[PDB]
């Protein structure tokens, strides 16, 4: 009624308000003596505002609800600032571009939350540079446009869309750690021509509470998103590292396990072919014109895009995960065409309001019977470490109804990136499978080339002639009779004697002698060894040995023949059961199976695959592995009529036997054998020592190892007429290995291996006898007196070699003095 | 009725071709320090042992 | 002046006008920096004006640069004034190893105090367990507690009272909550004027904790968000290095633990790797069992193996980054001397140590480990789990960068890191499995290569260098080898090597090897490409040995296919379209077309799930033959392509790959209309010269022609004269009957009548159907293509006629 | 200092340390859909 007069007299108004108001008040006013706070109503206004902000703080403290608190703050700020209305603009980052979407619109001092809240489907998404609000967000500062007609940033999109006229605009960005949470905005100054600087100061200071509330909301959202990202990464890592599988299984496990942390109604994963090049019979139709070339879209790697399998994860309502092999182009995921574009470009596609999109033919409306409409889409390319797109993952309809923002983009990008790197696991798995299949094929080829064939077994088991049947058909008694009438007797060849020589017997005769040795031990009957299997296994062992100078089939029968003599003529079978003797003679046969003619040292120096697979005792472990694999074959498994415990003991005892043939291993454990031999002299008679030793396990293992290392060098303990010839073959093999060293490795061989130093062979043999064999054979002669001939023959051979070496030395000295001196 | 007088779509004042993000290739190997370290006899030598 | 009466008459208008014109100024002043004007030197009841001033002062601290400690301390000073209090304090809620702890962060806060005299460093905090104290009772009850007398309380502890020389009579405490987790506890110690804290003080505390609740909520949320972000970055960065390549455990662990060195926020951490040897070899267990050496004494893992850190990687980060590796670290090592890694390996328990020098269980160093005075204060050591629950290593993280002891968030972060590392052992183990499997495959491939390679004693059966010159073949000159071969190799005219009616029945396998060598000599590809003649002979003998000794697909079939290819090139005059290199490669492919055939077709390989079927997908046996032949050709002693150029070698290998793969009937059936189109195109041209000139330039048509020639040669047995076909067909039927018997026995499936041994009398009918179906098209099209291949068509026609006669006789016999 | 403690953090009860149990509870074909993830008559009559 007088408002204009109060305006024209600011001094009178200030004087009147500064008057001390009487204790009488108007309405409640929380009058704890508050009428005169330096002004008539400054005390009352202070009290009322303090109460209001305290209520706002109470609302903030429990059950954080940023919408309601921000709405109340805006409602009060509308009255304080005299603005016609206020609004709130949520900040989101889609596709790397900041966007400002409405969350509270047309807020008035007499409005309610329901009439001002903006649902996700009614958002006016202003980009970063298409409005004054965008300019505020970009500049990260307050903007006070006194008159907005001349503002170069103003956009009339919102006011035209909402049937409104905007004159003055005041806005500020809600700030949190250099991240714009939101942008409050007040428009249409109701009283004055524009918003004064005092109104600007009030806008800054009164918005600190809203700043705190939005900071809390943003921090909660960020913490939840980061927790979900950590959980999905950990769960994907757990399933990826569970085992080695293909792309499909690994991706399905990773994607299904983390379905709870994605908060998506639906998402589908499409898998692309990896065939870089088509084979010749597929290129022929295009070149010859019988078929047209593929002119469709291609990956950045110049690859055909063909989703060969799409895994569909439908999570809204009922969980009905589907797998679509060779999906049609009509598939609801592929029909939109977004996965194809993602494959073509390898981009990160974030689609808001999919039905309103123009580039992609998203479906018009309801997809399934439930009327689920695609609204927000985020598509991701799964790229391996080699920058190749393995597949495309697409997510639909975020469960909370909001579009996919930056946080969801990074959350799903971390998952897709982790799974893309996990393709190395699948590549390694498929290379494992390829290598295993190739090794199995090579093993089968070896088995064919080593196993005695159908025709070769008739040389030792003639049954198509004697009986007219194949060996697999004849009964055990028939084959036993055939072997008895075919196999040599124990006296035909002195297989029971330490002086056995193989220089006057054929290889077939050697195999027959091996079968006879098996029969002598009596292990064929008690263990029910299939006789045809025994003959086949021995022939296969004979074939498995190479055709090299020394380490051929003959050396490997002489190793096993010597062990047979040790067991039955040296009477060392007292400490060993029949099963142990059986498994111990078999290991004697597989002593040096597949020896390549080069020693263990050459394997390491030449960097053979053997040296990489084993490392220590290379060739011995290789022989053990080959023998065990050959025995694993059913047609050659003599250990097939054996108990599981018996078979395990046999195999175990074979491992010590074969490996102990290594000379380096023997040199490190011979003192233990010396101690064991010394224990024998402590006992009174042989019977007591037999009783004690036959029950010990480790001591029997040591004795068996030393028996191996004595049988290996048994060629020296042969009569001189045999040792002289055998040493020549040994020297020839070592000379061949030295020549191989000089040629391939370009290294000077040691004198024992040097073909040039052929005249030094007697001296080298004398040194070898004095160093290695002497200990073994002396200790064995001390242990068992029956092995004494194997020591006397060694001493005789040493004497002969010493005589030859002395003759060579005398010749060298005579040449040195008689002319050179 | 919504305070923004629009239903059924987040209408945008921007008319143009959509733009899409670039895949992050920030790497999100031996240059690591310490990488290098991670991976009577004469007669025996004479006789190839 | 008369207006002054009007506002007095109705003061509602005055209130409204003050709101319209001065409310904004009042709010701006109140929310300005300013200061509270409440008299803090007295104890008057709080006026609504003073209450509003206090509220605004508390709201003044709600700035963007939220210093949680300072704002909460200001709230405590105001609460000390309001509550008639003497002192107040705060206890941060920290979660150590399962047992929650409450450590003092603000202490002895009074109305005239400052942050400097109230802030508590991590080295001065008083950690309190959940069980003892009114603080612990408040934390467990999660509710406000008022103690009117400490003497009658059952939880009050005098520890702080004795440690601070203070007496507490009345206690009022309340917890600060974020959701349902306790964040901090605000407690009062003494009522200045009164028996205790009344209900009014309890209401004041609840009213004024809202600001403190919000500030603590902001601080807690920020810390948790930072921790979770760091965890995510650690996981992703470590996965990047884990999936960078396939390496051993040491390299992968070093990469993962060095790439995330910034995210761990630790001054120092060390990782010790345990030995994985569960069982020691027999020669190592012998001395222990024999008394030579004493057995292992002490620290043992739960898995049962000995604790032996064979390699320790220590990452020093407080000053100069000093990443170091200690192979076989001694017990004197600063990481292992404390014994915490050994204890963790013994137990497998996550250990968080606060104030390590004060601990007595472990002997932590109490002297400066570094020259800068670095101290071991807080330690966190954890195992590396592994998928088999086998402790493979121990990761120990020393003093935190910020100085605070490790809490539950740090435990969770490092536990996620160590769990990922333990899960990421499948790749290190698979790396060793890869290496061993590849080495084993190489070993067995060398074994098969030896078993099929012609040895030096078998090459003398043909290359008789020893008995002619006395030298080994590798020593004799090329001219000498040529002379020996000319003396030894047969005559093409005498053996009908370049005829379509060649029969291998009266020839030995060695004779066929010599004939095959003569085939290469006739094409004049030896001198042109300088093929080592010794290598040629050795490779031919290796091909002879490589073919299995099965019924039909023995080496005689391969030599027959090679002879057919040679005759097609020479007698059929198909060499016009092909170069010398292409002819050489084609002949080699023909000889290697069925190398190492098992005797069972592709369907049997697929049904039995043979490793061949799992390796090769489409053409199993043909791809296997191609691979084996190329491996045979890769040997230096067998490589006849060694003297070829790189382009020539690649073209030959490609051409062989096309030829051998096309030998299968499935590929021929699909790609046989192309041959008809090519023949029609040939007949379009006027003179043979123009067609030949067109063909020598086009490559796809040449490839298709050779692909058809491969199948024409593979079925050439039918085109042979009747006296040969009658036996070859029986051999083929015998092999297919063997495969059918194998199917019936192993696969337990009924064989097709073609492979059914019982239906042996139906062989003529099946052969007639075979001729009508597969071979007739090929041979008719080839005869139309070249009139010189007409004898092949005549032979197949005659064989079909005689097989039809036999089938008709059989059918007539079945009538009755 | 406010708490009268200069050396390090001080607890009233000092006994043997308690340590965490290693986390194992939280961490195949059980997942649905993994089952599916991993002129002609005479042709078969003649081996093909
Ligand atoms: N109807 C209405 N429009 C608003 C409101 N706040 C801002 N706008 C309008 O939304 C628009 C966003 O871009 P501008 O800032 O350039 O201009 C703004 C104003 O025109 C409001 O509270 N109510
Ligand atoms: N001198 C002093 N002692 C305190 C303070 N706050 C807590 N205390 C004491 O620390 C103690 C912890 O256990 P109680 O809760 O039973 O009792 C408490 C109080 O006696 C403080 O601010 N000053
Ligand atoms: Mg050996
Ligand atoms: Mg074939
Ligand atoms: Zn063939």
């Amino acid at each position: 009624q007088v408002h204009r007069f109060l305006d024209q007299n600011p001094g009178f108004a200030d004087q009147y308000f500064g008057r001390k108001l009487s204790p009488e008040d108007v309405a409640n006013a929380c009058e704890d003596g508050c009428p005169e706070g330096c002004t008539s109503f400054r005390e009352l206004c202070q009290v009322e505002e303090s109460a209001a902000l305290f209520e706002l703080v109470q609302d903030m403290q429990e059950n954080v609800n940023m919408e309601r608190v921000v709405f109340k703050i805006l409602r009060r700020l509308c009255s304080i600032l005299h603005a016609d209305r206020c609004s709130l603009f949520m900040y989101r980052q889609r596709n790397g571009v900041a966007e400002l979407a409405t969350r509270l619109f047309s807020v008035q001092p007499d409005s309610v939350l329901e009439d001002c809240l903006v649902p996700p489907d009614s958002e006016i998404v202003f980009p970063l540079d298409i409005g004054v609000v965008g300019h505020v967000a970009q500049t990260k500062k307050m903007v006070n446009v006194q008159d907005v007609m001349e503002c170069p940033h103003f956009s009339s999109f919102a006011d035209e869309l909402t049937d409104y006229v905007t004159r003055n605009i005041l806005a500020t960005p809600i700030m949190n750690g250099k991240d714009v949470v939101a942008v409050i905005m007040a428009v249409n100054k109701l009283d004055g021509p524009c918003f004064t600087s005092e109104d600007e100061d009030v806008f800054l200071k009164y918005l600190n509470f809203g700043t705190l509330n939005l900071k809390i909301y943003h921090l909660s959202y960020l913490h939840n998103c980061e927790t979900r990202r950590g959980q999905v990464l950990l769960w994907s890592a757990n399933k990826v590292f569970e085992e080695l599988t293909d792309i499909e299984r690994q991706f399905h496990k990773a994607f299904y396990t983390v379905r709870a942390y994605l908060n998506c109604d639906r998402y589908s994963v499409g898998l692309l072919d990896m065939t870089k090049e088509k084979e010749f019979f597929d290129v022929w139709p295009v070149l010859m014109g019988e078929a047209q070339a593929y002119s469709g879209p291609r990956t950045p790697d110049g690859r055909e895009i063909l989703f060969y399998k799409v895994i569909d994860y439908i999570l809204h309502g009922k969980e009905d995960i589907k797998v679509i092999p060779s999906p049609p182009a009509d598939h609801w995921a592929l029909a939109s065409g977004l996965p194809t574009y993602v494959a073509e470009s390898g981009f990160i596609c974030n689609i808001m309001n999919a039905p309103a999109d123009e580039m992609f033919n998203f479906q018009e409306g309801p997809l399934d019977d439930s009327g689920w409409i695609v609204k927000n889409v985020l598509s991701m390319p799964i790229v391996n470490k080699k920058e190749e797109i393995v597949g495309v993952a697409t997510f639909y309809n975020r469960k909370d109804g909001k579009p996919f923002d930056e946080q969801d983009e990074v959350l799903m990008e971390s998952l897709t990136q982790f799974l893309g790197w996990s393709v190395l696991n699948t590549d390694t798995y498929d290379k494992m499978n390829k290598l295993e299949n190739r090794k199995d094929i090579a093993q089968d080829m070896v088995l064919y080339h080593v196993r005695c064939d159908r025709e070769e077994i008739q040389l030792i088991l003639p049954t198509r002639e004697r009986l007219g049947k194949e060996p697999a058909d004849c009964e055990e008694d028939e084959l036993g009779k055939i072997l008895k009438e075919v196999l040599p007797g124990p006296a035909k060849f002195d297989i029971y004697e330490f002086h056995f020589s193989d220089l006057e017997c054929t290889e077939l005769e050697l195999v027959k002698c091996g079968i006879q040795m098996y029969y002598e031990l009596g292990v064929v009957r008690k263990f029910q060894i299939p006789q045809e299997v025994l003959v086949r296994f021995l022939f296969s062992v004979s074939k498995g040995y190479r055709r090299i100078t020394y380490h051929n089939w003959r050396h490997g029968f002489n190793v096993a023949q010597t062990m047979f003599t040790l067991l039955m003529t040296g009477k060392l079978k007292s400490y060993y059961t029949d099963l142990e003797a059986f498994a111990m003679v078999t290991a004697g046969l597989c002593h040096d199976i597949d020896h390549r003619g080069t020693n263990n040292l050459y394997q390491m120096k030449s960097q053979n695959p053997l040296a990489k697979l084993h490392g220590s005792s290379i060739l011995e472990r290789h022989h053990l592995e080959f023998g065990k694999f050959l025995l694993s074959e059913e047609t050659l498994n003599i250990y097939q009529n054996l108990n599981r415990r018996q078979h395990e003991h046999v195999i175990h005892l074979m491992d010590i036997a074969i490996i102990a043939t290594d000379l380096a291993l023997y040199f490190k454990k011979r003192t233990m054998f010396q101690k064991i031999v010394d224990e024998s002299k402590n006992y009174e008679d042989r019977k007591s020592w037999v009783e004690y030793l036959s029950l010990e396990t480790t001591r029997k293992e040591i004795v068996m190892a030393m028996m191996m290392t004595a049988c290996d060098l048994s060629a020296i303990t042969k009569p001189w007429e045999v040792q002289s010839k055998v040493a020549l073959l040994v020297a020839a093999e070592f000379w061949e290995q030295g020549d191989l060293e000089r040629t391939v490795l370009d290294q000077q061989p040691i004198p024992m291996m040097d073909r040039n130093k052929a005249a030094e062979l007697p001296k080298l043999q004398v040194g070898f006898i004095d160093f290695v064999c002497t200990f073994v054979y002396k200790e064995f002669s001390r242990f068992h007196e029956e092995i004494l001939p194997m020591f006397d023959r060694l001493q005789n051979n040493r004497k002969e070699w010493k005589a030859l070496a002395d003759e060579y030395e005398a010749k060298v000295k005579a040449l040195e003095e008689d002319q050179k001196k | 009725r919504s305070a923004t007088r629009v239903m059924g779509g987040p209408v945008t004042p921007r008319k143009g071709p959509p733009k899409f993000k670039q895949r992050q290739t920030r790497q999100f190997g031996d240059d690591i320090p310490g990488m290098e370290g991670l991976g009577e006899l004469h007669e025996l030598a004479q006789y190839g042992i | 002046e008369e207006v002054e009466k009007f506002l007095d008459s109705n003061v509602s208008f005055a209130k409204q006008y003050y709101n319209l014109r001065y409310r904004a100024k009042v709010i701006s002043d109140l929310l300005g920096p300013r200061e509270a004007a409440v008299d803090f030197s007295n104890y008057h009841a709080l006026n609504s004006v003073e209450e509003s001033e206090i509220i605004f002062d508390l709201l003044r601290d709600f700035q963007d640069n939220l210093q949680a400690e300072k704002c909460v301390f200001n709230v405590m000073k105001k609460l000390c004034f309001l509550l008639q209090a003497d002192r107040m304090s705060l206890f941060m809620y920290r979660a150590r190893n399962g047992i929650a702890e409450l450590a003092t962060r603000l202490f002895n806060v009074h109305k005239d105090a400052v942050l400097e005299e109230c802030l508590v460093a991590p080295d001065s905090e008083i950690v309190f367990p959940l069980d003892m104290g009114v603080v612990g009772h408040v934390a467990l009850s999660k509710k406000i507690v008022n103690v009117p007398n400490t003497e009658e309380d059952e939880h009050f502890c005098d520890f702080v009272d004795t440690l601070t020389e203070y007496q507490t009579k009345n206690i009022l405490a309340s917890p600060i909550m974020n959701g349902k987790d306790v964040v901090a506890i605000i407690m009062v110690v003494n009522k200045v004027d009164g028996p205790h804290f009344t209900e009014n003080d309890e209401e004041i505390l609840l009213k004024y904790l809202n600001f403190a609740n919000l500030i603590m909520k902001v601080f807690h949320l920020s810390y948790l968000h930072n921790c979770e972000t760091r965890r995510g970055q650690i996981l992703l960065w470590s996965g990047s290095k884990v999936f960078e390549e396939l390496t051993d455990i040491e390299r992968q662990f070093h990469k993962a633990l060095y790439t995330v060195r910034a995210f761990l926020n630790c001054d120092r951490y060390s990782v010790g790797l345990l030995d994985m040897t569960k069982q020691k070899e027999f020669f190592d267990v012998w001395p222990v069992l024999m008394g030579e050496a004493p057995p292992y004494a002490g620290p043992r893992t739960p898995d049962g193996r000995e604790i032996n850190f064979y390699k320790v990687i220590d990452y020093i980060l407080h000053g100069k980054e000093d990443i170091k590796v200690i192979p076989n670290p001694p017990p004197d090592h600063w990481a292992l001397v404390s014994g915490l890694p050994t204890y963790v390996a013994q137990n497998g328990l996550i250990c968080n140590i606060m104030n390590a020098p004060s601990e007595d269980f472990f002997a932590f160093q109490k002297e400066p480990l570094d020259e800068s005075g670095w101290m071991i204060k807080n330690v966190l050591s954890m195992p590396i789990v592994n998928k088999k629950e086998e402790i493979v290593g121990v990761a120990t993280f020393y003093n935190r960068k910020d100085g605070k002891p490790f809490d539950e968030m740090d435990e969770t972060l490092m536990e996620s890191l160590t769990q990922f590392l333990g899960w990421s052992v499948l790749n290190p183990d698979t790396y060793e499995l890869m290496n061993k499997l590849e080495n084993r495959k190489d070993i067995f491939q060398d074994m098969v290569k030896y078993h099929v390679k012609c040895d030096n004693e078998e090459i003398q059966t043909i290359l008789k260098t020893r008995e002619v010159y006395g030298k080994e073949p590798w020593e004799c000159e090329e001219e000498e080898l040529a002379e020996i071969l000319q003396g030894e190799l047969p005559d093409a005219d005498k053996y009908e090597i370049n005829k379509f009616h060649f029969s291998d029945l009266p020839l030995t396998e060695l004779e066929l090897v010599k004939c095959g060598i003569q085939m290469y000599y006739e094409l004049k590809v030896v001198d042109k490409f300088h093929i080592p003649q010794e290598a040629l002979v050795r490779f031919m003998y290796s091909l002879s040995k490589g073919y299995r000794r099965i019924t039909y697909h023995n080496w005689r079939h391969g030599f027959n296919v090679g002879q057919t290819m040679f005759s097609l090139l020479v007698t059929g005059k198909l060499k016009r379209y092909f170069t010398d290199l292409e002819a050489l490669a084609m002949v080699t492919a023909a000889f290697c077309h069925d190398i190492d055939h098992r005797g069972t077709n592709n369907l049997y390989q697929m049904k039995s799930q043979n490793p061949l079927a799992k390796l090769h997908g489409s053409s199993i046996l043909e791809r296997h033959h191609l691979e084996f032949g190329k491996t045979l050709l890769r040997d230096e002693s067998l490589n006849i392509f060694q003297n070829l150029n790189r382009r020539q070698h690649e073209h030959a290998i490609h051409m062989m790959d096309i030829a051998i793969i096309a030998t299968d009937l499935a590929l021929y059936f699909k790609k046989r209309t192309m041959f008809q189109k090519i023949v029609d195109q040939s007949k379009t041209y006027e003179t043979q010269q123009e067609w030949t000139q067109y063909m020598m330039l086009d490559q796809t048509r040449k490839e298709i022609v050779m692909a058809m020639m491969m199948t024409a040669c593979d079925l050439s047995a039918i085109t042979k004269p009747w006296e040969v076909q009658s036996k070859v067909a029986l051999l083929v039927a015998a092999e297919f009957w063997e495969q059918g018997d194998l199917e019936r026995t192993v696969l337990q499936q009924n064989p097709i009548p073609m492979m059914d041994r019982n239906k042996a009398d139906e062989l003529p009918k099946l052969q007639v159907g075979f001729i009508d179906f597969v071979c007739t098209f090929v041979y008719k099209e080839f005869s139309r293509f070249h009139e010189e291949i007409t004898p092949m068509l005549d032979g197949i026609t005659n064989n079909r006629k005689e097989w039809k006669a036999l089938a008709d006789e059989y059918e007539t016999k079945m009538k009755g």
